[PDB]
């Protein structure tokens, strides 16, 4: 998890809410008493919209998003089109203090200390009706069904769209536990609704107007996020029904919230942060953190972005950057899933398997029969119960409760290796550490590279350009290489004698690993990797190009973006930003550049991966006027053609 | 039988039992049996390159093989060969180099490997010197020279002044240890006797510790002249400040006008430590001379102990090996 | 949401299946196929060979709703313009 | 903490520290590695091990 501040700015007060054009374009804050409009692309402030005679306690904002609301303590609401004009202006009972917009209606909402005023567009009239407390936070459920309040007496209730109550419920110490805010999960149908528009135009008017004065609940499938100031969080169901127990807190929480995808929550509060959580209240990060109390945490629509606000007036727009976690032995692609699973696939038969953790998934590495996962506080070794390589059984074998510092981490058949930032550790299964060694560099890659049970060979690649071999049964390390920049990333050929290496200048270099020599290199590299059967061909991704290249000739390039995890038979599994995507080589393109320097009995090897009859005939012949006959019979073999093969 | 490829096939297949039956199933000097020896060397396996270099009848390649994957024991111990000294040239310059780097415990480890006994044995003995003269944890030092005087006695059995005496800095730190734990026990006399059989080992353990160690169980004991010995051989060392000296004289003069300066009781064991009648043997059980005719003595240090005390124990108390 | 291609050789009687992303049109000449689509404007001609396995994927900045394929040549066209690309294996 | 307490710190060691209630040695003390570091147990060694053990400290 990685976050980073895109832009800052600080108003002149504090900052009370916060709003979002749909599209995502504008930001709209409600800081002191005057709104303010910036840009969510550099923090631009473009104008303070003047309207307003005292605190602008909030904003919220019109899925349409022709118009926003916006409350005072001056007892005033105005109603502003997307053309910054206030069309609209209305005077509710004493000051405002959260505002909601339904999801597809468009009929407002607008909470004070005991009424809340609910008008649908243009008409004559507001439901001014009646609350028993301070009404603090609103919101609508996801089908635009029941508006639920919050209240300062720590009872949560539900009104329906015509503002009868139908549900409540009281966090069990009553007052002791404010509710200060609220929020329905996006995660239904109605997300997409009001996702299709592309009106070129909007309203205009000449000045300032006034505006004047249900059952089977358990089959609705809403949940609705509680943040209470008995430092609590929990989340229940429109039923009034908790759903599994209250996530404690070790501050005062304020704008529980979600991203667009209703996976992810965003939790401020008196804890100075932003706190980012799973949907099931599990913990999985911290966006920046900052010098006061933060009000507001709000998600821009469509993308991973976040805006906070502060009791100290500063407005922070951050990044979230979610990186990927993964690895992929032979044929088992490893990875992380939403962030607390992993995603285990068999790339030949494309089964997949989910493995959920409860924590927030680290590290993750693979090796045969050998799954191991690091979590924030304890690292689990998973184990296919059979030998049967179509297997995907993994049960837990062992589970180390003990937590780790860690750059790189492998698996390999009885053992863990942690790479600390200089240091190798080989830890037992069970965690009792057997060995360790000690690099003369900052250590940047690893991998493994097969052996006997318990005698592993490691690959590792240092930051001043040396390259060891360690054998996990050995106390000394075996240098096979030094290059004149560092290991960027390495990988070894399928008979173990040939390296390929990225240089950190983004450069493929291929070297020799029993002569201790180059042999070629490429100027544009990213990732790479050998063909896992078929020695003498590799395959790299860079600058938004594939490139497989055989045995020192010419290589082939194509566009791609994403980066080469590994290179089976026919198949080159590239990792696209999100999940594998298995690209298939032209196989009929390296058997002809064999044809090219008359290796008929290398090109037969390119064939025998998959050809057409056409490639097959034209080896064939190619072989028997080569005069290489043992070629040329199973060449035709393959076509089945007699006539030649009686020849 | 087609034994080109199944080697092929058993290293792709990964099964280094397949590919060790196969090249243990091939005549001598048969043409594929360099390369399963390269596949064994590639993988890691220093027993099974071996056996198919020896195959082979190919000895260069197995020698320089245990010298890549560091078994520099099995490297040298192919003792048919001229080259087995020049690989030992060649372990002195790797160790160096180690040493360049300052890893000497890994210089001693690659040394215990090569079966260099006495130069594991002397940088052993050269920690246990160092450690001792920085004032380390006594039992820590004992270890230090045990694992050195072990090392002697793998030399000794090689065979079949450091070179001769493989004991005297386990015994000097292990009565060291053991004349505290009497004085912790206030087995007082016992702990003096203890402390009294150090007056031999003032090249090991710095006199001041001896002395002052002595000086304390002899005032706990009454024996103020055994005592004002060990205060008249503080005063002399040449190491002390004129301070320090005074500071001594003070302690000795505060015993001696508050009791005297000579023994209200009296040691004896100085009727050894004169030498001319000899030395009795002093037990590692209880820092005491052995008075018994005859005794068991270690297998391993050969130190004597009373045969009631030896009875009290599992492992000898000098060197901890089992009681034999 | 691709299209399964199913590339069916009737010579051997065997099915290989390619699951292509925005397909447009599919035209042969020969040995070789183009599966012409929508780039994920852009549009790529995805040349392949009689068994599916893509050769070369050329991107072009067209529609490309008009397509005629010949043993040297690749022609598409929009309703106002039309590209040439000459083609061969090696 | 009462006075009492406190002076646990002090009352086991004064038995070492001085004799006869006359006399005080405490500058000879300073030699003393303690108790629990001095104290030596009935178990066995091997080189491999008590190597790796004095290496590990």
């Amino acid at each position: 998890m990685r976050a980073v501040l895109t832009w800052r700015d600080k108003a002149e007060h504090c900052i009370n809410d916060i709003a979002f054009k749909p599209d995502g374009t504008q930001l709209i804050l409600a800081a002191g008493s005057r709104l303010l409009v910036y840009d969510t692309s550099d923090g631009t402030l473009l104008q303070p919209l003047k309207g307003h005679k005292d605190t602008v306690y909030c904003v919220a904002y019109a899925k349409d998003g022709k118009r926003f609301a916006s409350g005072s303590a001056d007892k005033s609401v105005i109603i502003w089109t997307s053309k910054l004009e206030g069309i609209l202006k209305y005077t509710h009972n004493d000051a405002i203090q959260c505002v909601s917009y339904n999801p597809i209606t468009h009929q407002l909402a607008s909470c004070s200390s005991s009424d809340f005023g609910l008008w649908s567009p243009e008409q004559k009239s507001v439901s001014k009706h009646k609350s028993s407390s301070k009404i603090i936070c609103c919101s609508w459920t996801n089908d635009g069904q029941y508006l639920a309040l919050g209240m300062f007496n720590g009872i949560i209730s539900i009104r329906n769209k015509n503002g009868e109550e139908k549900v409540k419920i009281e966090r069990p110490g009553g007052s002791l536990s404010p509710i200060w805010s609220i929020c329905w999960n996006p995660s239904s149908r109605w997300e997409s609704f009001w996702m299709n528009r592309e009106n070129e135009d909007a309203e205009d008017v000449i000045v300032n107007r006034y505006i004047q004065e249900d059952d089977n609940l358990e089959e609705r499938n809403d949940i609705l996020a509680v943040a209470d100031w008995g430092q609590k969080v929990s989340f229940y169901q429109l039923s009034g029904k908790q759903i599994g127990k209250d996530r404690a807190l070790n501050f005062d929480p304020c704008c529980i919230s979600y991203f667009t995808k209703g996976e992810y929550i965003l939790l401020g509060g008196s804890d100075k942060q932003v706190s980012l959580f799973t949907k099931d209240g599990v913990r999985l990060g911290t966006v920046g953190e900052q010098n006061s109390w933060v009000w507001t945490c709000q998600a821009k629509p469509d993308s991973n972005y976040v805006v906070v606000g502060c009791q100290d007036g500063t407005i922070s727009f951050y990044q979230l950057i979610f990186s990927t976690v993964h690895g992929l032995y032979k044929d088992r692609y490893a990875y992380r899933d939403s962030m607390t699973d992993v995603i285990v696939q068999h790339l030949i038969t494309e089964q997949k398997v989910r493995i959920k953790c409860k924590e927030l998934v680290k590290k993750i590495a693979i090796y045969r029969n050998r799954l191991a996962i690091q979590l924030p506080e304890k690292i689990l070794i998973y184990e296919l119960y059979s030998e049967d390589l179509s297997d995907m059984h993994y049960r837990v074998k062992e589970k180390i409760i003990k937590k780790f510092e860690c750059n790189l981490l492998v698996v390999c058949a009885n053992h863990i290796i942690l790479c600390q930032e200089k240091r190798l550790q080989c830890l037992s299964f069970s965690g009792v550490k057997e060995r360790e060694w000690q690099m003369e560099s900052l250590i940047r890659y690893i991998k493994v590279i097969g052996g006997p049970p318990g005698r592993e060979g490691l690959l590792v690649g240092l930051k001043n350009g040396q390259i060891l071999k360690i054998f996990v049964d050995n106390l000394f390390a075996i240098v096979l290489l030094k290059q004149a920049t560092a290991v960027r990333c390495l990988d070894m050929s399928a008979s173990r004698k040939k390296l390929a290496v990225v240089d950190e200048n983004d450069t493929c270099l291929v070297y020799d690993i029993d002569t201790k020599e180059l042999l070629f290199q490429e100027p544009n590299a990213n990732s790479v990797a050998w063909n896992t059967q078929c020695e003498d061909m590799l395959c790299f991704s860079g600058g938004g190009y594939l490139n497989i290249k055989a045995s020192t000739f010419p290589v082939h390039r194509q566009k791609l973006q994403g980066f080469v995890v590994g290179y089976n038979g026919s198949k080159i599994f590239c990792l696209h930003v999100f999940s594998i995507s298995a690209v298939e080589v032209p196989q009929s393109a390296p058997m002809y550049q064999y044809l090219d320097r008359k290796l008929f009995k290398e090109a037969y090897q390119i064939a025998c991966l998959g050809v057409t009859d056409t490639d097959w005939r034209e080896l064939a012949m190619e072989a028997l006027e080569g005069l290489d006959f043992e070629t040329a019979k199973k060449a035709f073999i393959r076509v089945q053609d007699l006539r030649y093969l009686e020849l | 039988r087609n034994q080109e490829r199944l080697a092929e096939c058993y290293y792709m297949l990964e099964d280094y039992e397949g590919l060790e039956n196969l090249a243990i199933s091939l005549p001598e000097n048969h043409k594929l049996l360099p390369e399963i020896a390269q596949m064994f060397v590639r993988v890691g396996m220093c027993e099974q390159a071996v056996t198919a270099f020896l195959k082979c009848s190919q000895p260069k390649a197995a020698v320089d093989t245990c010298v890549h994957l560091n078994q520099w024991n099995k490297a040298v111990e192919l003792a048919k060969n001229h080259s087995m000294k020049e690989i030992g040239s060649l372990l002195a310059r790797y160790a160096s180099h180690l040493l360049e780097k300052n890893k000497t415990l890994d210089a001693i480890e690659l040394y215990r490997k090569a079966n260099y006994f006495f130069d594991a044995a002397k940088l052993m003995f050269k920690i246990a010197d160092e450690e001792a003269k920085k004032g380390s944890k006594p039992l820590r030092v004992k270890k230090l020279y045990v694992l050195s005087a072990l090392l002697i006695e793998q030399y000794h059995e090689q065979m079949k002044r450091f070179t001769d005496n493989a004991w005297r800095g386990a015994e000097a730190y292990h009565f060291f240890i053991l004349a505290q734990r009497q004085l912790y026990e206030g087995c007082v006399d016992t702990a003096l006797k203890t402390a009294l059989h150090l007056k031999d080992y003032e090249d090991i353990i710095p006199p001041v510790e001896i002395y002052s160690l002595l000086a304390l169980c002899a005032c706990a004991s009454r024996a103020f002249g055994t005592c004002s010995k060990a205060f008249i051989k503080l005063k002399s060392l040449e190491t002390l400040s004129s301070e320090q000296k005074q500071q001594y004289e003070d302690l000795a003069l505060e015993i001696f006008t508050k009791h005297t300066s000579k023994d209200n009781r009296k040691p004896e064991l100085d009727s050894l430590m004169e030498g001319g009648e000899g030395k009795l043997p002093t037990c590692v059980a209880t820092g005491s001379p052995i008075t018994e005719y005859q005794f068991w003595m270690c297998s391993v240090c050969k130190h004597g102990v009373l045969a009631q005390e030896i009875s009290h124990y599992s492992f000898c108390p000098l060197c901890h090996s089992p009681v034999g | 949401p691709e299209y399964c291609v199913v590339f069916w050789d009737t010579k051997n009687n065997e099915k290989y299946v390619k699951y292509v992303k925005g397909l447009i049109s599919i035209t042969t000449c020969g040995d070789f196929c183009i599966l012409a689509t929508k780039a994920d404007a852009t549009f790529v001609l995805v040349l392949c060979n009689s068994i599916g396995t893509p050769l070369d994927p050329k991107y072009i900045d067209i529609v490309p709703l008009f397509v005629a394929m010949t043993k040297t040549h690749v022609i598409a066209a929009s309703k106002e313009a039309f590209y040439t690309w000459q083609y061969r294996v090696a | 903490m009462t006075y009492r307490d406190l002076d646990n710190d002090l009352m086991k060691y004064s038995a070492i520290q001085t004799l006869d209630g006359e006399i005080d040695l405490k500058l000879l003390t300073k030699v003393l590695a303690p108790e629990h570091e001095v104290r030596e147990d009935d178990v066995g060694w091997d080189w491999d091990h008590l190597f790796t053990e004095v290496s590990s400290e």
